[PDB]
C-alpha cells in the first residue's frame, strides 16, 4: 500500500468520519508448535466490501485444513451488518472451524443502524474484534504501507480516540 | 469594466445612510449580491470544479449533478432567492465575508450554491447514515429518493425556517472542523486542543484552589472577589442559600472556602448544600468572613458596570436535568449561560439551530411546498391543534402563527442538528451524548407582526404554545430518530424520561396547550423506544445567523427610532416597536419563568436596564432574588444598559 | 449630490446590456426609480399640495387625505409597490416619461400616488353616481364607505390585474380630456376636432368619391387600388362576395364601382349584398373590370409589403352586431380593427380595460385582499366553477390558472370602464352608447407557466373557458350597473340582447364551460333589467401595458432568445417559448375562431408569417380564405414578418 | 354673478362633468294684458340646493296672488329626484297655481338614478323643462353675470351638446 492513503482512511478522528471506504489488511498466522508463524506470502491488503472481497480469497490462498491457522484483519471499518457481511463471516467461521479470526478496526462502522449486532455476533462467532491501539498502527504501516523508510508519523488525537473506541466496544461486547 | 467601480461608490453611498433609510441598504444588498456575481460560482458544474478537493469523492454531489442543477436554478429565480438578496446591506456583508466559502481560484460560492452546500450535507448524511433516511421517511411518508430529502432539507433552510449555526454555516462538507458551536469542560485544574478551534468554551474553575471563554466559579470561592474583578467572561453558579440568605436576614454573614478541601460543597447541592454549606462552617473550615449583602452589591456592581458576571441559579441547572446530579452536581455552562451538562469526566458540546418564529406566520412566504404541512406522517402532530388561535391584534400583519409549521421546522431543525452531531462532533462521546440546542428567532417580530406589545397576555400565551410546542416536537423527532438509529444517549435508562418526565412536571402553575393525553403517548413511545439527543431546548443569542434573515435577535423584544423619546401622536400606534428597556423587566422575567418549563437546557436570559435604576444597585439585586423565587435557570446572562 | 451621478451612468451601464441579462433590466428599473424618487412627491399632502390646481375642490381626496396616506404608505412597504419596481427599466422609463403626471412646481406624481389617483378618481366617480357605488356594493357585499371603494380600486389597479387604457392612466382626475381610447367615424364626406386631440381615429372613406388615422374602404370602391398603394393606416371590409369569388372560379372577374352612385352596396351586406352587387353589374354601372385574383394578389402584396391594410369581414363584422344592421351597415373599424360599432349618425368611441391574465394564476401573488374571493354577492359568479381544470404540464409555474380572480378582473375592469365612460366621454352619444372594450393581455405567459405550447389542447380549452368567462362577467356586471344606475344604451330594446341573444348563438360547434342554465338566467335578468354597456368584450394589442406590466402582448404568442436557431438539447425545454412565427398560422386562426364566439367586438388578430412562404403572396391568401371560412371578424391585423 | 364662475358652472361639455355645483339664475315675469313684463328687482342668482333655496325664498319676494306671475331658472343643472328637489317643486306649484316655472337647465343631473322621474314628474307638474341654448347661455351672460361690457364668448361644443341635451330632455319627457 502506498502511503498518504493509510493515514487518510485509517485516522479515527471522528471529523474524519465524512469518508469511507474499506481497507483490509490480512496476514495468515500458522500454529507451528505452540508459536503462530508469520510468512511474507500471505501478506496483503484490500480495497473497497472488503470482507467478503477476504472471504472470497480465502480458499484460494492455499489453505490447509490439518494445520489450523489464524488471520488478523486490520481492517479500517468495523464489520457491518445489514448489508450482510458480520452473517458471511460468522458463517465462514461456523463450518471453518480450523481458522481463526482477529479483526483490529481503526473506527467502528456505527453507519449501519445494527452494528452493535453485527459485533456481538461476530465474538458470537468465535472471532475477538478490538480497535487499534499506536502499536496496531504502527505495526500496520511498517508492514503493509509502503513507507520507503519513513517511520510512523502519528495523527493527532491518536490515543484518546482509541480508548474511546475501545471502551464503546467493550460496552457493547459485555451487552 | 466600469461597472464595478460604479457599483462599489454606490455601495459607500447608500450604505453610509443605510441607518436611517429602510430603503437603501435593501438596495444596497442587491447592489452588493451584483458586485460579487461574477466572482461566485454560477453553475453545479462550476461549483464542483472550483471545489473538487472538497467534493472529488463526494458521491450525493456527483451523482445529483443535473437534478442539483435545476433545483439550484429553479432556487434563484425563486422568491427566496429574492428575500434573501432584499435582506440588507448587513445580511450580504456577512455572506461575502463569513459563510460563502473561498477555493483556491478565488472563486467564491454563490449564495444558492452555499444553501445547496448545505441542504447536500444533510441529505447526504441522511442517506449515509440509513437511519438517519429511515426515520426521516417514518417522519415524513412523502420522501423516497435522496434528492428528495435534498429537497426537504433546501426548502427548510432556503426558507430560513431553520437557522443553523456559524460553524454548521460556515464548515459543512468543505472542512473537517467542529460543527458543536458551544463547548463546555470542567477540567480538574485537554483544554488547549479546544482552545485552538473556533467554537466558545465555558469552563468551571471552581476547583482551581488557593476564542471567546466563559470562566464559572461559585460564590463559596475564596477568591470570589479576585475573580470578580480583573477576553473572558465571568460566571457565578449561586446557591440558593446565597438568595435566601440575601432576602431575608441581610445582615447575615457568608463564608468563603477554598477549594483546599472545600468540604463537598461543589460536588452536591440543594437541601444538602445548606447541610454540608452549615457543617463546614460549624467546623470552622471558611477560609473568607465576608457579608452576604457586601458580596451581592458586588456581583450587581460588577454586572452594571459589564455583562461580564453570569448569574445562574445551581438548583434550577442541576435539579432540572435528567440526571439525578444530587451526588455530583454541574457548575460550568457554555459561553452564553445557556447549555447545561455534566463536564467533569469528559469534554461535553452542544451542537445549536435556531427556527425563526416570524417564518411561522400563516401569511409569511416559504420556499416550503404547500402539499408538506399535510402528509406530516408523525401520530403525535396529527392531532396538535394548529393556527395557534390567541386572538391576534387590530394592528396585526400576521394572522396567526400556524403553529404546524413550527413543527416541522422543529422537526427539519432536530435532523439537521442530528447530522451536525453524527458528522462534526469532536469527540466520541460528545457524538453519542447528542445534546442539541433549539432556539429561537425573531419572537418580538412576531409579537409586533401580531400587533401585540412583548408583555401582552395574547403574547405570554403564545410564548407559552411556541415553547411547548417546540420542545414537544424536537422530543418525539429525537425519540424516531433514536428508534431508526439505535442510538440512544448512554444515560437514558435509570433516567427521569425512562420512567416518565418532561422537564415540566417539576414545575408549579404550568398550562399545556397539549391536553396531557398526548404528553402520556410521548411518554410511552420514549420509554419504549429511547431518545437519540439527551438535550433538546437551548435559547441561544443568536446574534449571527439573525444577522442574514433580518429575525429579531433570539428571544428577547428589540433592543438593537427613540420610540420612547418620541411625541404621544407617534407613540401609541408604535408602543408594540417598544424596546426591550421600555418594558418592566418583571414582565420580562415572568415570561422567562413562564417559558422555562418547556426549556430542558437554560435560556440567555438578559436584563435590559436603563441608566436610572442600574445606578442605583437595589432594583437588579431586587430582580435577581424575584428570578430566583421563580426558579429560573440562567438569572441573568447580559445586565444591558442604555 | 454625488449618488444621482452615479445612478445614472450605472443605469446607462445596466441598460446597455439589459437586452441578454434579466438580472439587469430589473436593477436598472430599480435604479431608475431610486434616481427620481426626490423628484416626486412622497406624501399624501405633498402630492396634494403640488397638485392642488387640480384637487383643490376633489372632494374625495380632501376628506380621505389621512386614511389615503396610510393605504399608500402601506403600499409602499407592500410586494405589490416591489414587484411594479422590480417590473424592468422600460416599466421605470414609461412611468416617469408618460404616465407619472408633472405639475407646475415640477415636482412629479410617484408611482404610488399615480395608483392613488386612479383609485381615487375611480372611487369617486362611483360615490358620486350614487348608482355606481349601489351597483358596485350589489357585486362587492363588503364595502360600505367610499374608502373601501377606494381599497377595491387600489388593490385591483396595484396588483395591475386590471389595467386601464393609456388615456385613463394619463388624465384620471388631472385634465378634463377624452378617456376613450379608440374613436371610429364615417362622416358623409366634424372629424377636425378629434384629430387635435390623442386618441386613435377610424374613418371609414367609402363614401369619399371620384395621431394615428385608420382610413378603412370597401373593396368594390373604384379607387380601390390608388387606395391600397399610397402616418395613416389602410382598412378593407371585404365581403364574403369577394372571398367566395376567390376560393372557387378565381378567374371570375371583380367590378369596382364608384360612390358617386354605388347602388346601396356600402349600406347593406349579407345575401342581398351579393343580389345588389350582382344586380349592378347586370345593370352596367361598375366603374371597374378587375380580375378578382389579379386584387387579391395586390391586397396580400401590400399586406406583406407593410402591416397597413386591415382585412375585417364585413358579414362576421355587421351579422353578429346586437342590432340588425341589415339596412345600414358599419363600413369602419378603429385604429386597431378591433371596435366595431356604427358612425354613420354619430361619432363612436371605445373605453377600453386591460387583464393580465398571469395575475389569474393561482400561484401569482395579488395585493387583492384573500378575504374577497369569497363574498361576491353575485349570484350568477358564486356559482360558477373556480380552478379551471385543465391538467397543467409537468413544466408549469403557475398551478391552475383559478378563473375566479379572472372573473374579479373583469367586474372591476367593467366598473372602471363605467367610470371612464361616465366621466371621460367626448359626447352625449358616446357617454350614452357606453361601449367597453375588455381586452386580454399575458395569455402566452399563461400558457408557459401553464407547462403548454400556445397550440396544446389544454391551451385552446383554457382559452375558450378564459374568454367565455369574461365576457359572462361583463355581461352580467354590465346588466348590475344598468339596474342600479337607469341607465341604459339607447337601443337595448327591440335588440337582440332584449329578446335573449349572448352573440354565442350565432356561431356553429360551441362548447360552453356555464351548464347554459346559468346563460338562461343571465338572459332573464338583461331581458328583465337591460345593460348598462353595449359592448363589452374587444381584443386590443395593448402594446403599452406589456411595458409596465411585463404580460405579454395582449394574446399573440411571444414575438418580440432564437429558440428556433437554438441547439435541439435545449430546444424541448425551452419549446414553449416558441416564437408566434414558429406555430403553424392555421392553428392560430383556429382559436382565434374558438375564442371569437364570446368576443362580441372584433379582436386584433395579426398573422405572423417568416420570409420563406410570405414572400410567395399564395399562403396568405389561402390563409384569409381559411379566416373567412371560420368567420372570423377580423381576418388580418398585421402581416407580422420576421 | 362674475366672469370665469357663470362660464366655468354653466358649460355642458361632458368633460367638465366632473365639477358640480348648482346655480341658479331667476328671473320674474307679471303678465299685464298678454304679455310679460321683466323687472329688474326680483332679478338675480343664486347658489348652493338651489331649487329649494328658490323655494323658501319666492314667499318673500313681494308675491302677489290677485297677478299670476312666472318665473324662469336659468338653472345649471336639472332639478334632482332622491334629494327631493322636484317632489318640493311640484308641492310648490301644486299649491300656488298662480304661478308658471320654466326651467332652462345647462345640464342634465344624471347623478341622480332617477333624474327621468324627476323630469316627467316636472313636466307633470305643470312646469315645462328645457335644455338652454346659445340664445339662452348669451341672455345670461348679458343679464346675470357682471361682464362689465366684455361680449358672450361661447365655448367648444356648444350647439353639439346643446342639442345633445335636448334631444336627451325630449326623449324623457315623451316616454
Ligand atoms: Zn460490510
Ligand atoms: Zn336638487
Amino acid at each position: 500500500m502506498d502511503p498518504d492513503t493509510f493515514t487518510f482512511n485509517f485516522n479515527n478522528d471522528p471529523l474524519v468520519l465524512r469518508r469511507r471506504q474499506t481497507y483490509l489488511c490480512y496476514e495468515v498466522e500458522r500454529l507451528d508448535n505452540g508459536t503462530w508463524v508469520l510468512m511474507d506470502q500471505h501478506m496483503g491488503f484490500l480495497c473497497n466490501h472488503a470482507e467478503l472481497r477476504f472471504l472470497d480469497l480465502v480458499p484460494s490462498l492455499q489453505l490447509d485444513p490439518a494445520q489450523i491457522y489464524r488471520v488478523t484483519w486490520f481492517i479500517s471499518w468495523s464489520p457491518c451488518f445489514s448489508w450482510g457481511c458480520a452473517g458471511e463471516v460468522r458463517a465462514f467461521l461456523q463450518e471453518n472451524t480450523h481458522v481463526r479470526l482477529r479483526i483490529f478496526a481503526a473506527r467502528i462502522y456505527d453507519y449501519d443502524p445494527l452494528y452493535k449486532e453485527a459485533l456481538q455476533m461476530l465474538r458470537d462467532a468465535g472471532a475477538q474484534v478490538s480497535i487499534m491501539t499506536y502499536d496496531e498502527f504502527e505495526y500496520c504501516w511498517d508492514t503493509f504501507v509502503y513507507r520507503q523508510g519513513c517511520p510512523f508519523q502519528p495523527w493527532d488525537g491518536l490515543e484518546e480516540h482509541s480508548q474511546a473506541l475501545s471502551g464503546r466496544l467493550r460496552a457493547i461486547l459485555q451487552n | 469594466h466600469v461597472e464595478h467601480e460604479l457599483l462599489s461608490k454606490l455601495i459607500d453611498e447608500l450604505k453610509v445612510k443605510a441607518n436611517s433609510d429602510p430603503e437603501a441598504d435593501v438596495l444596497a444588498g442587491r447592489l452588493l449580491h451584483r458586485l460579487k456575481a461574477e466572482s461566485v460560482t454560477h453553475t453545479v458544474a462550476e461549483y464542483l470544479e472550483v471545489f473538487s478537493d472538497k467534493f472529488y469523492d463526494e458521491e450525493f454531489f456527483q451523482m445529483h449533478r443535473d437534478e442539483l442543477e435545476t433545483r439550484v436554478s429553479a432556487f434563484a429565480q425563486s422568491p427566496a432567492y429574492e428575500r434573501i438578496v432584499s435582506s440588507g446591506y448587513l445580511s450580504a456583508l456577512r455572506y461575502y465575508d463569513t459563510y460563502l466559502y473561498v477555493g483556491r481560484s478565488g472563486k467564491q460560492e454563490s449564495v444558492q450554491h452555499f444553501y445547496m452546500r448545505l441542504a447536500g450535507f444533510c441529505a447526504s448524511t441522511t442517506c449515509l447514515y440509513a437511519g438517519l433516511r429511515a426515520a426521516l421517511q417514518r417522519a415524513r411518508p412523502e420522501i423516497e429518493s435522496d434528492m428528495e430529502v435534498f429537497d426537504y432539507y433546501f426548502e427548510h433552510l432556503t426558507s430560513q425556517t431553520v437557522c443553523c449555526s456559524t460553524p454548521f454555516m460556515r464548515f459543512a462538507g468543505v472542512e473537517n472542523s467542529t460543527l458543536a458551536s458551544c463547548i463546555l469542560t470542567t477540567p480538574d485544574l485537554h483544554l488547549g486542543r479546544y482552545l485552538f478551534q473556533r467554537a466558545g468554551v465555558g469552563v468551571g474553575v471552581t476547583g482551581a484552589g488557593q476564542v471567546s471563554v466563559a470562566a464559572y466559579m461559585e460564590p463559596w470561592h475564596s477568591q470570589i472577589f479576585k475573580f470578580l474583578e480583573t477576553g473572558i467572561f465571568t460566571g457565578l453558579f449561586v446557591p440558593e442559600l446565597f438568595f435566601k440568605l440575601f432576602r431575608d436576614t441581610p445582615w447575615s454573614d457568608w463564608y468563603l472556602f477554598d477549594p483546599k478541601d472545600a468540604g463537598d460543597l461543589e460536588r452536591l447541592y440543594g437541601e444538602e448544600f445548606e447541610r454540608e454549606y452549615y457543617r463546614l462552617v460549624t467546623a470552622g473550615k471558611f477560609c473568607g468572613r465576608v457579608s452576604i449583602k457586601s458580596l451581592m452589591f458586588s456581583i450587581v456592581n460588577c454586572a452594571v458596570k459589564a455583562g461580564s458576571p453570569f448569574i445562574l441559579l445551581k438548583e434550577a441547572c442541576n435539579a432540572h436535568f435528567w440526571r439525578d446530579l444530587q451526588g455530583e452536581a454541574m457548575n460550568a455552562a457554555n459561553l452564553c449561560a445557556e447549555v447545561l451538562q455534566p463536564s467533569r469526566k469528559s469534554v461535553a458540546t452542544c451542537n445549536l439551530a435556531n427556527i425563526c418564529l416570524p417564518r411561522c406566520l400563516v401569511n409569511a412566504p416559504l420556499a416550503v411546498r404547500a402539499q408538506r404541512a399535510d402528509t406530516q406522517g408523525d401520530e403525535l402532530l396529527l392531532a396538535l391543534p394548529r393556527l395557534s388561535v390567541t386572538l391576534p391584534g387590530e394592528g396585526a400583519v400576521g394572522d396567526g402563527f400556524s403553529l404546524a409549521r413550527l413543527r416541522d421546522a422543529t422537526q427539519c431543525a432536530t435532523f439537521v442538528v442530528a447530522c451536525s452531531i453524527l458528522q462534526g462532533s469532536p469527540t466520541y462521546d460528545s457524538r453519542d451524548m447528542a445534546s442539541m440546542g433549539l432556539g429561537v428567532q425573531g419572537l418580538a417580530d412576531v409579537f409586533a407582526d401580531l400587533g401585540w406589545q412583548y408583555t401582552d397576555p395574547p403574547s405570554r400565551s403564545l410564548n407559552k404554545e411556541i415553547f411547548e410546542h417546540m420542545y414537544f416536537t424536537a422530543l418525539c423527532t429525537s425519540s424516531l430518530i433514536g428508534l431508526h438509529t439505535r442510538k440512544i444517549f448512554p444515560g437514558f435508562k435509570q433516567s427521569k424520561y425512562a420512567g416518565g418526565w418532561f422537564h415540566w412536571h417539576d414545575w408549579a402553575g404550568t398550562d399545556l396547550s397539549i391536553p396531557r393525553e398526548i404528553w402520556s403517548r410521548l411518554s410511552e413511545r420514549i420509554v419504549r423506544d429511547g431518545l437519540f439527543n439527551s438535550q433538546f431546548i437551548a435559547l441561544m443569542p443568536t446574534s449571527g445567523c439573525a444577522q442574514v434573515t433580518g429575525c429579531s435577535d433570539a428571544f428577547y423584544p428589540f433592543y438593537a427610532g427613540r420610540v420612547s423619546c418620541l411625541p404621544e401622536a407617534l407613540r401609541q400606534r408604535y408602543l408594540r416597536f417598544q424596546t426591550a428597556f421600555d418594558y418592566n423587566q418583571e414582565d420580562l422575567i415572568q415570561m422567562s419563568r413562564d417559558r422555562a418549563p418547556f426549556v430542558d437546557q437554560s435560556q440567555s436570559h438578559s436584563l435590559f436596564l436603563r441608566e436610572e435604576d442600574a445606578a442605583r444597585a437595589s432594583t437588579l439585586a431586587n430582580l435577581l432574588v424575584r428570578s430566583y423565587e421563580l426558579g429560573l435557570k440562567t438569572i441573568m446572562y447580559y445586565c444591558r444598559i442604555e
